[PDB]
């Protein structure tokens, strides 16, 4: 979904 | 074997391209791999002095950092777990004031060795705030060389084929650091490459473990955190685990260190474990990228298994386009290819  | 002779100590290499060499990103990445740079997991690229991504950074005070994180660190004896407490949105102006305040600013020190000791001594105290994961670029629109927002690598096939945007992976992130803000031991999502440019401010220090020894680091980590290992197949992807260089030495894990200064690029390579910290108020920009040599890493990357929100890129498009011989074999679960971490292409 996204880089964190 | 020719690849095995190059950078045999797997030490972090530093490159100084001319402007001509600098213009072709994918070409230059291929060049630094021909010199064995990927063996370290990390390389520094110092761009030509005549190159600049932005005229000045004097117009950004009002830029919003929507999700700053306070970094609470727990542990001792070179082994730590970092917990992220999200704070309310703040502007770069509000952040820089905090960063330079008496409470949060860089301690006085002589050599980096002294500052590194202070980092490892104090990292569980006075939890700092990291302006991490801000969607955006500070590159000017016209800049064609090493533009983190449009590197034009084969990672572009993800969006091209599926329309899928993955923030920070195929789009850029900004990171506003202050003293003692940290990034835990990790490889990239899908074991991709990353690029990190330090726009301005105090240095960012890096540790790296050769991809050739990545599995040894995992074995140690799993031993240091048996609970986390049982819960997830790739717990280091939580990016919560900090391990000091002295701990790595004690257990014979090879690693190297480098300090990135303002104006310099760091490149991380597939399956290259890295961790680090900021020296003081700074700002970095980064994203992921791919090359053909990444494809096998992407195919074999071991992903976090306890969160339904982790990054998972479909490999199908890459295997079809760049490995047609092996597609049917791979789809049928019979592709037993073994990665050689030394080899280019
Ligand atoms: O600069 C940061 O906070 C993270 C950097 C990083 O994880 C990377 O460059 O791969
Ligand atoms: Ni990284
Ligand atoms: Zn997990």
């Amino acid at each position: 979904a996204r880089k964190s | 074997s020719e690849s095995e002779t190059l950078n045999p100590s797997a030490r972090i290499m530093t490159f100084y391209p001319t402007m001509e060499e600098f213009r072709n990103f994918s070409r230059y990445i291929a060049y630094i791999e021909s010199q064995g740079a990927h063996r370290a997991g990390l390389a520094k690229v110092v761009p030509p002095k005549e190159w600049k991504p932005r005229a000045s950074y004097d117009d950004i005070d009002d830029l919003v950092i929507p999700a700053p994180i306070q970094q609470l660190v727990t542990g001792q004896s070179g082994l730590f777990t970092q917990y992220n407490i999200q704070k309310k949105a703040m502007t770069v102006r509000e952040f820089r004031k905090i960063a330079n305040s008496d409470k949060y600013c860089t301690p006085r020190y002589s050599e980096f060795e002294e500052l590194e000791r202070k980092y490892w001594k104090n990292l569980t105290f006075n939890p700092p705030i990291y302006g991490a994961d801000v969607n955006g670029t500070l590159y000017e629109k016209h800049v064609d060389e090493w533009n983190i927002g449009r590197l034009r690598t084969i990672l572009d096939l993800v969006e091209k084929e599926s329309g899928i945007t993955i923030e920070g992976v195929n789009t850029p992130y900004l990171y506003f650091g202050m003293w003692k803000t940290s990034f835990a031991w990790h490889t990239e999502d899908m074991d991709l490459y990353s690029i990190n440019y330090l726009h301005f401010g105090e240095p960012k220090s890096w540790y790296s473990v050769p991809p050739e020894h990545g599995k040894r680091l995992e074995r140690l980590a799993k031993g240091f955190f048996p609970g986390s290992a049982q819960s997830c197949e790739a717990f280091l992807r939580h990016k919560m685990t900090l391990i000091s260089p002295l701990m790595l030495k004690k257990y014979g894990i090879p690693f190297d260190k480098v300090t990135q200064e303002a104006g310099e690029f760091m490149i991380t390579f597939p399956y290259g474990y890295h961790a680090g910290f900021n020296h003081g108020f700074n700002c970095a920009e980064s994203t992921n990228f791919a090359t053909r040599r990444w494809i096998e890493y992407g195919k074999q990357a071991v992903l976090c298994s306890c969160r339904k929100d982790m990054v998972k890129i479909s490999m199908d498009v890459f295997v079809r386009k760049f490995q047609p011989e092996r597609y049917k074999l791979w789809k049928a679960g019979k592709d037993n290819t073994v990665i050689d971490h030394t080899l280019p292409t």
